């Protein structure tokens, strides 16, 4: 039953949703363990190995599904409404994902293709030249920035520069996260 | 401790986790080279350095808490408190090396192998080997140690993994 | 041969017809399995694996071809008339596609490029900006609304709002589905 | 029968066909490799020309049926109609189901069957026949015990293989 | 029956078949421990418990049907009917143990040795023992018997050979 | 022949040419399955069926004339005359199959696989044309005297030029 | 020469420059197929044909003088003088082929492939076409008539003039 | 001159590759015997007086086990280098050169070398699994490689495009 439910939830996630989940799980699943994850069941089993996903602890899975805006999966397979998740994640202590990760994902969801071109253009001097090809999305650029300690919870200056050069709502997201 | 627990743990681990266990136990059993993980656990028990708490710490270092719950019937906080109260079986140097290895994909590992190949020959023939194999070959060459991390720091810098250099710097700042 | 016939039917379907076919089959082929479907033969094999497409079970294929208005393929390769299909689908129980899916596809067929642009403009506050790009058609917008449970069999109000702001016939289609449901 | 024929067959087959032959002959002492298996079948008297023909027919190597034993599909079919089968219909069904699953389908099958079994063994990559063997060792699949495999094949939307299972079940 | 038959059988068997025959006859020869197979056959004929049917049964248990056809001129049906009619020289317990030994590869045997060590220690020094050697070492320790199969059952369960546990239960249901 | 020339040839070839050479040599060494091309050439040498002319023919069939000029110091017309006078290592059937495979993209291969699945059985599906021809040979569905099914399937996918290729081959035998 | 220099170069180059470097070095490593540029440079170094001047020439052919200044600490005139003194790793034929490839869009390459298919898959580049021709003994430093005629037939007469100027050298 | 405890430490601390290299390097000292394991070899060297602290230091230095040089013998690289500068060497420069060439070859190079040398030898003598040092040993038994016969190995290293190793061989030859 439980395994069939996890399999069915995995069958509803495409490669982009899977990339989103892997980015949201960077603070719990390291790079080496993340590399061979090509479907949702592998990430689910990696969470099971850390006991963050069991038949009596669906909290982190529900949080992951809520953060990627798959409310349909939450209501269908986990029997959870949007208001329930909103009330749960804003209670002190229950948030398992860091606000930094959520703000990075939200900024990635608000950047179109041309804005991504300009964002990649802005970072021409802080990333090696082969690692700035079209084959990367904004989350991979965020990961590569974190690897070079130019982006982080205390280092928002370069992100703020690029976003201010691009758009105002991104600066609003950054400043709303900061407070 | 009993051979049933060792058998269960041996069957639960995969190849990467087995290699990590061997590397972590390289300090307790340094005079011998155990071929497999069952032999390693038997050696640790024969040396007396394998109580239930020691195997719990080993399962904690490989991040297999489901095995802590199923085999030893333990939780994360229990093993963490045990490590806070009792001495550690695995030194913090090995833990740092395992963390760095777990935070490197295939391309980063290959680039580190290349940069250190500048410092060493084809130590092991296989081109596709892990970070822990590289640190083992370096230890055999007396090139990396808890008090000589400058070379690993520089190589991690040259592959643009400054976060791992910061990990090493915090480790050195904990001494 | 059945396989040669399926190949010939596939050779007549372009990328847009394939997108329509995949949208109409969302209730039987999940997202993960649908992503690599880039031609008709892959969808046909996915259906064969679910036994919804066999040499003696052409029902779902004929329904798919009728719903995307490819009556030419039905009459030529499957030997099926328009009246036969409208009479079959009007028998209680024999429609394998849900009325919700068919209503979404038909309402998508009545929205032009400028109307689709206005539709994207209407959903500016409840859909992420990357999911409101020009590269998306109305069926993809329906999927993205379903992901945020603002569109569904029991939640038709937002679709009503946007369509009534756009066009009257869309609201008529919505309500005609809603009553006969 | 002669050792030359056995040598020809063993060297002509590839790795997958060898594994399938071993799995199919699991019912008839566990031979490590295929040549020893064929020698054992001959030494037990259970490898005449017709038995080797049946074995080549089950591994879908009709080219070997034509070059080595000088026979076609119709002759081997008549032999199977007249004489008892060396390979049971259960093994043929298992091989047939295994031929219709890619790696992703096998992984998804392993997840469900893992909750029902534990997946105590950790191999590099397990094939469907390896999974069926590990299930047999745990008494989870049998000619009269196909319900779990049927349910798991249903849940991954491989209803055609479920129909294969049901057609087998109706033949007894 | 004649000495030529015993000599032919002695020269025809190989090492595995000789060891299996000795193990199967371990119950009939309880006062004597025969080093080789000719001594066992001579003792069995001396005790009167080696007729043509008894040697046929012995050849059937070692799965040497060619010797049944060439030396004793018997078939599978003849030996099976003889076993159906007359009492067996080798008990079903020994045959069951040999069956279980036939269905274990090297890894399963090694895993059995580890846990049975948890209950018995090293025993013999060689890590190259067969399953029948392990069961003999257990019999010497009074740990396995026709009415004492629980430990072997649990150990076969722990190595995930549940079919062999079912074999043991099927044997126990034949009483 | 010598191991030096074989080493040069094997390392000079690319993956597609290696697969093509293995497929072409499936007939000269039917009984065995060579894992790589170097072992295949060594087997051909120990079986006596790898002279300088045989290696020239093999390089000619994979259309690798640069190696014919650099390694064996031969020209196209020399190998063609050698094939004119001496017996061929690779039959025209294998050459025809490789030629058909050269003119099929991924979509054509997928459509051919779809049509052939009824004729072979559902049991991958991301293979090359030569892999399909090998699996058909194992199933006794294609042969030098049995090209009707492949001809029909190539006709049904509107690759009429390949049907004409098969027809010219049949008109050569 | 050291591995750190090869690393800095490989991480600095992009995909197009990597493919161009492989094609240019097809003459030195004329019997092996390097998968990536790190392996190509490693092979050149193990074969001794990758000194500081050789890597300088390689960076010069892709017109990456910024890397010549940052990694090898060289300027344009220094590398040009080194090429004036020492023999070249890449022949002028390869440089001409790369220069012609840089001045062709996808439609021109498709038309060239169409005309040349009579003499001989899609989504090919010009350098891939030149390689496929080299394997077929259809193009060489002393065999440019087919390429010249085909470049003329697609109304890229400037590239025919490039070939003429090379032939006159 | 050496105790059994030190020998025990060395045998169990070395791995299979290091043990094989030690046997290959000592093939010249113990001309008569093929020791099955390294402990028999080290004890035989002690019995023949060829295993002082400096001799074991040199042996550990050639197998590049500096961790054992420091843990077991409590010595530094400069100390063993000075000892080798001061006293005669147990392992000849030919063996050291062969070991270096073997250590600077990946699996493909070794397999290709075995293939090229197969023309000069038989088959069953060496299979695909053998290492470079096994190849050098089998060639030495056939008088195909030696301190005074490096032309074939030189040509084969040229044929596998390892010109740096050809330069190593030439540098060794220029020292004699």
């Amino acid at each position: 039953d439980f395994s069939r439910n996890l399999y069915d939830i995995g069958e509803q996630l495409d490669s982009e949703d899977l990339a989103s989940l892997k980015f949201l799980s960077l603070d719990y699943i390291p790079q080496r363990k993340q590399e061979p994850i090509k479907d949702a069941l592998m990430l689910f089993q990696r969470l099971q190995e850390k006991r963050m996903l069991e038949e009596s602890n669906l909290s982190f899975l529900k949080e992951l599904l809520f953060r990627i805006n798959r409310l349909d999966l939450l209501i269908t397979y986990l029997n959870t409404r949007k208001e329930e998740m909103e009330r749960e994640l804003q209670t002190p202590g229950r948030a398992q994902i860091s606000a930094y990760r959520v703000m990075l994902y939200q900024i990635s969801e608000e950047v179109s293709r041309s804005e991504l071109r300009s964002f990649k253009g802005g970072l021409q001097e802080e990333i090696s030249k082969c690692k700035l090809d079209d084959d990367m999305n904004l989350l991979d650029i965020f990961i590569e920035m974190e690897k070079r300690v130019i982006l982080g919870e205390g280092k928002l200056d370069i992100l703020k520069r690029v976003c201010a050069q691009i758009n105002k709502s991104l600066l609003k997201i950054i400043n709303d996260y900061e407070e | 401790m009993s051979a049933e627990v060792i058998h269960q743990v041996e069957e639960a681990l995969d190849t990467d986790e087995k290699e990590m266990l061997l590397f972590l136990c390289r300090d307790v059993a340094i005079d011998v080279v155990p071929p497999n993980v069952r032999d390693l656990l038997d050696i640790l028990r024969e040396r007396g350095k394998l109580s239930v708490g020691d195997l719990a710490e080993l399962l904690y270092r490989v991040r297999r808490f489901d095995l802590l719950k199923r085999i030893l019937k333990m939780d994360r906080k229990a093993v963490e408190t045990h490590l806070l109260r009792n001495p550690h079986l695995v030194s913090d140097y090995r833990v740092l090396m395992a963390e760095i290895g777990e935070d490197l994909d295939k391309s980063d590992v290959s680039s580190l192998i290349f940069l250190m190949k500048d410092y060493m020959g084809r130590g092991k023939i296989s081109k596709e080997k892990s970070f822990l194999d590289l640190v083992v070959e370096l230890e055999k060459l007396n090139l990396v140690a808890p008090d000589q991390l400058d070379l690993l720091e520089k190589c991690l810098k040259n592959i643009h993994r400054i976060d791992l250099k910061t990990k090493i710097q915090k480790y050195k700042q904990s001494v």
